RNA sequence: UAAACUCCUGAACCCGGGACGAAACCCCCGAGGAGGGGACUGACGGUACCGGGGUAAUAGCGCCGGCCAACUCCGUGCCAGCAGCCGCGGUAAUACGGAGGGCGCGAGCGUUACCCGGAUUCACUGGGCGUAAAGGGCGUGUAGGCGGCCUGGGGCGUCCCAUGUGA
RNA sequence: GGAGCAAACCGGAUUAGAUACCCGGGUAGUCCACGCCCUAAACGAUGCGCGCUAGGUCUCUGGGUCUCCUGGGGGCCGAAGCUA
């Protein structure tokens, strides 16, 4: 493009769209769970993956993964998204914060701990 | 009709040198001569003179070359490396004083008209003074 | 000091009133390359001496009107029409822009 | 006795029937550290051989590099066809800020201040030689005179 | 503060004598001496070439736990570094050099300079009066670094100074150990320096 | 050397003393002025700080397949789960979970969100278009952009100097 | 307007099937006048103009006493240089 073009044109300012609509920019929203279950992964896994459907705050709707071995996530449980895609499954933009609200942590797990929302342990 | 006479020149001596040509030609002028008066001066050029073609007006610029070379490729260094114009006659640049460039770390030369003259990084610089950036060479 | 303009009148269809176009030109902020624009001034006359074609000396003054901030202040050159040819050139490739 | 580290060591592979069978390539960078310096690329069969390869084509080529309290004459831009990279001077206390490879090519070669990024493809091996050919231009207010001046 | 945890640990992966130690460091055992490895189960076993990172990364973990030192701290001493004129590798380490706590060991007035630490922190030492507890306290050229007045005769003070006498220590320095106090000539240049790092790889990891 | 153990230091804690921040308006000389002198007033606070006594006296989080610093053992067997991407787990997993060990950093360590960077991936600086994305199917022309050689007038851009301004 | 050809269509054959390839037949269409459509591998997949930078070879076309110089097109091979 010769300067006069730039002149009259111009270089297209680029922009990028928000691959989670969470909130206007919030780091995470309150949800509401409505449906809770497995679900196979996708071309080269396979292994029942637990996600749930999660009625927004924000009037939305939305499947959330659910993270470590087990949950306590029953058909209204109050919940907390986190939001991360999952390479693994189709559709689930958004993670569940175990450890707050109906998010109970994981039982017996010791190792990187915080992400997972146990507390620390005790010997004695 | 040419939209730029002067890049025109330099390429001349540009595509010339690269195949080294003792000697090529270019329409005269005032301004080209000026240019040249400078690739002299700083010894880029051995020189020029208004030599003539066909009633025609125009400047043999006799170009100056590296020895020749050992080994692979008896290729001589160049004493003009690098010519390329500036201020283009689609975009003007023009330099103020505190904002010449210093060409390869002084081993370039950048050439400039100005007010008092059509002097150079230094010449202008050391002038105190501020123009229409030339071109650069080294 | 009370800016001052030279532009060419390029109207006098109003009532002790004139329209003066004045090309400034400048540098692109990032291309550099001059680019030039332009903007219509409208001028007092009191006596309605200047007409088409001049190119006048302009300068800022007490509000008149609306859009009147500026007097003439004095010719430059009578006959110079081919500007005002321009003007109204591009004021007619409009005509053939919309639908 | 020139210091010797290798840069990149790959294994390429060719197709034929039954199978594919493999080689390894090393490019190899080598200097002194004063001044020296010297990169070659070498594929034997086999690793070591491969990089010893390379230690013979290393010291086999070479470059003199006119330093200047350990930084350079001025800055370059060169383009390997594919690969663009450019050196530019700096004041000591600065560093061999650089990539992977032309961080070697210019640490093996005695430097310590340079101002250095590649554009264009930043292919090791494409990288390495514009590296050399960047280097085997700079010329010192010396060279520089001694072609100006031509008496 | 200073990773209380075991120390004569350091020495082994960094691979080099380091004196965090005061006596010992000296004997046979900066932990070093009978075990010149790594720690952890593995580390006697043949190590592998530091990535270009590894190297300018273990070289600055050096220089810092040579000083057993905040890496906030350091990092912003680096960066003040480049905010001065000069060369940025050398001010960097003069600049490190000024803390008080490393005087009160270039002064040898400690074994350690995590002791050092103590002593001045405790208000054991003082400058020009008054008694800096300061560690961070940043020595200009010229200010008696001297000792306080209830501390003068102090148990581990004395014997630390019985052991002072004589022994040249440091061309930037002076040390009247009678009076129990040095002076800060001037800024160590970096020739009267002398560590076990190349200033100019702990520059390049700090552009990561 | 980590612990144990010996020694030395002495956060916390207790005792004592304890402001700077406040010299003015207000009072006499002179003149209610200039000039000197004369007194009151501290919420914070019996805190700051200063001296005396004085107890060894909180560690945590992330990671350790590559990028990326930091390895092995067991369990698990495409299940349980991991994930930033490349991918990992279908009996021998440094990629899952637990362990020992190691790396990083420490009153913090991680996660998520958004902005700049990397991105020379909008490119003025600094990009392209034969086949990778990209030459309008071809003309003709409006506006616009760009324009050869020499002399001279003005000096609009441009340049330089001073000056106001840029709190 | 309508000879030949020929989507669609009909029939024969081939095939598991054959709404195709092959064969027999066949209509718009192909042609003209006027009007519209405005697409394309509308290809050199290369915007136009201008000045620069070896030569070799045959070819179309023009000028000049003319085993060859000079100008304009069309090609192949290749200086330097560019190029993934
Ligand atoms: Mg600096
Ligand atoms: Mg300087
Ligand atoms: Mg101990
Ligand atoms: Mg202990
Ligand atoms: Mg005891
Ligand atoms: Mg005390
Ligand atoms: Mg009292
Ligand atoms: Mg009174
Ligand atoms: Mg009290
Ligand atoms: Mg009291
Ligand atoms: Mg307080
Ligand atoms: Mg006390
Ligand atoms: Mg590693
Ligand atoms: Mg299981
Ligand atoms: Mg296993
Ligand atoms: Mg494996
Ligand atoms: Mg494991
Ligand atoms: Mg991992
Ligand atoms: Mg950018
Ligand atoms: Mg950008
Ligand atoms: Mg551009
Ligand atoms: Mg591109
Ligand atoms: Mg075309
Ligand atoms: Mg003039
Ligand atoms: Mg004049
Ligand atoms: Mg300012
Ligand atoms: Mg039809
Ligand atoms: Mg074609
Ligand atoms: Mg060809
Ligand atoms: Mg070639
Ligand atoms: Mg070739
Ligand atoms: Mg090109
Ligand atoms: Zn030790």
């Amino acid at each position: 493009p010769t300067i006069n073009q730039l002149v009259r044109k111009g270089r297209e300012k680029v922009r990028k769209k928000s691959k989670v609509p969470a909130l206007k920019g919030a780091p995470f929203r309150r949800g509401v769970c409505t449906v809770v279950r497995t679900v196979t992964p996708k071309k080269p896994n396979s292994a029942l993956r637990k996600v749930a459907k999660v009625r927004l705050t924000s009037g939305y709707e939305v499947t959330a993964y659910i993270p470590g071995e087990g949950h306590n996530l029953q058909e209204h449980s109050v919940v907390l998204i986190r939001g991360g895609r999952v390479k693994d499954l189709p559709g689930v933009r958004y993670h569940i914060v175990r450890g707050v609200y109906d998010a109970a942590g994981v039982k017996d797990r010791k190792k990187s701990r915080s992400k997972y929302g146990t507390k620390k342990p005790k010997e004695a | 009709m040419l939209t730029d006479p002067i890049a025109d020149m330099l390429t001349r001596i540009r595509n010339a040198t690269r195949v080294y040509k003792e000697s090529t030609d270019v329409p005269a002028s005032r301004f080209k001569e000026e240019i040249l008066r400078i690739l002299a001066r700083e010894g880029f050029i051995k020189g020029y003179e208004r030599v003539d073609v066909d009633g025609k007006p125009y400047l043999r610029v006799y170009l100056k070359y590296g020895p020749r070379r050992q080994g692979p490729d008896p290729r001589p260094e160049q004493v003009i490396h690098h010519i390329r114009r500036i201020s283009k006659p689609g975009r003007r640049v023009y330099v103020g004083v505190k904002e010449i460039p210093r060409v390869r770390r002084g081993l370039g030369i950048a050439i400039l008209s100005t007010s008092k003259g059509v002097l150079t990084d230094r010449e202008a610089r050391k002038l105190g003074v501020g123009g229409e950036l030339i071109c650069e060479v080294w | 000091p009370k800016k001052v303009l030279t532009g060419v009148v390029v109207s006098d269809k109003m009532q002790k009133t004139v329209t003066v176009l004045v090309e400034r030109q400048f540098p692109h902020p990032l291309y550099g390359k001059v680019i030039k624009r332009s903007k219509k001034y409208l001028a007092h006359d009191p006596e309605e001496k200047y007409k088409l074609g001049d190119v006048v000396e302009i300068i800022e003054s007490r509000p008149i009107s609306k859009r009147k901030r500026f007097r003439v202040l004095r010719l430059v050159e009578s006959g110079r029409m081919d500007l005002v040819e321009k003007y109204l050139i591009r004021r007619q490739n409009y005509q053939s822009l919309s639908k | 006795d020139f210091e010797e580290k290798m840069i990149l060591i790959r294994r390429t592979a060719r197709m034929q029937a039954g199978g594919r069978r493999f080689r390894f390539g090393a490019l190899v960078v080598v200097g002194d550290r004063q001044g020296r310096v010297g990169l070659g690329f070498g594929k034997a069969p086999e690793v070591p051989l491969a990089v010893q390869k390379a230690g013979y084509y290393a010291r086999r080529n070479m470059v003199e590099v006119p330093l200047q309290n350990g930084t350079i004459p001025h800055e370059i831009e060169v383009e390997f066809g594919a690969s663009k990279i450019v050196l530019k001077p700096a004041a000591p206390g600065t560093g061999v800020i650089a990539g992977a490879v032309p961080r070697a090519i210019l640490e093996l070669a005695g430097v310590t201040d340079i101002l250095t990024k590649e554009l264009g493809s930043r292919n090791p091996i494409n990288i390495a030689y514009a590296t050399m050919e960047a280097l085997r231009q700079l010329r010192t207010k010396a060279d520089v005179e001694r072609l100006r001046k031509g008496e | 503060g200073r990773y209380i945890g075991p120390v004569c640990r350091l020495c082994r992966r960094e691979g080099v004598k380091l004196y965090l130690k005061g006596e010992r460091c000296y004997s046979p055992k900066c932990a070093m001496e009978r075990r010149p490895y790594p720690p952890g189960q593995h580390g006697q076993k043949r190590a592998r070439r530091p990535s270009d990172y590894a190297v300018r990364l273990r070289e600055k973990q050096k220089l810092r736990r040579i000083y057993g030192i905040s890496e906030r701290q350091f990092r912003n001493l680096f960066e003040e570094a480049s905010k001065k004129k000069g060369v940025t590798g050398s001010v960097f380490l003069g600049l490190l050099e000024s803390r008080l706590d490393n005087v009160v060991y270039r002064l040898g007035f400690a074994v350690s300079r995590r002791q050092a630490r103590q002593l001045v922190r405790h208000g054991h030492i003082t400058v020009n009066g008054r008694r800096v507890d300061l560690p961070s306290y940043r020595v200009r050229p010229g200010d008696e670094i001297a000792v306080a007045e209830k501390s003068r005769n102090l148990e581990l003070i004395r014997q630390n100074l019985e052991a002072m006498k004589g022994r040249k220590v440091g061309p930037w320095l002076s040390l009247d150990v009678e009076g129990m106090k040095g002076k800060f000539l001037r800024l160590p240049d970096r020739e009267d320096l002398a560590l076990p790092v190349n200033e100019q790889l702990v520059i390049e990891f700090y552009s990561r």
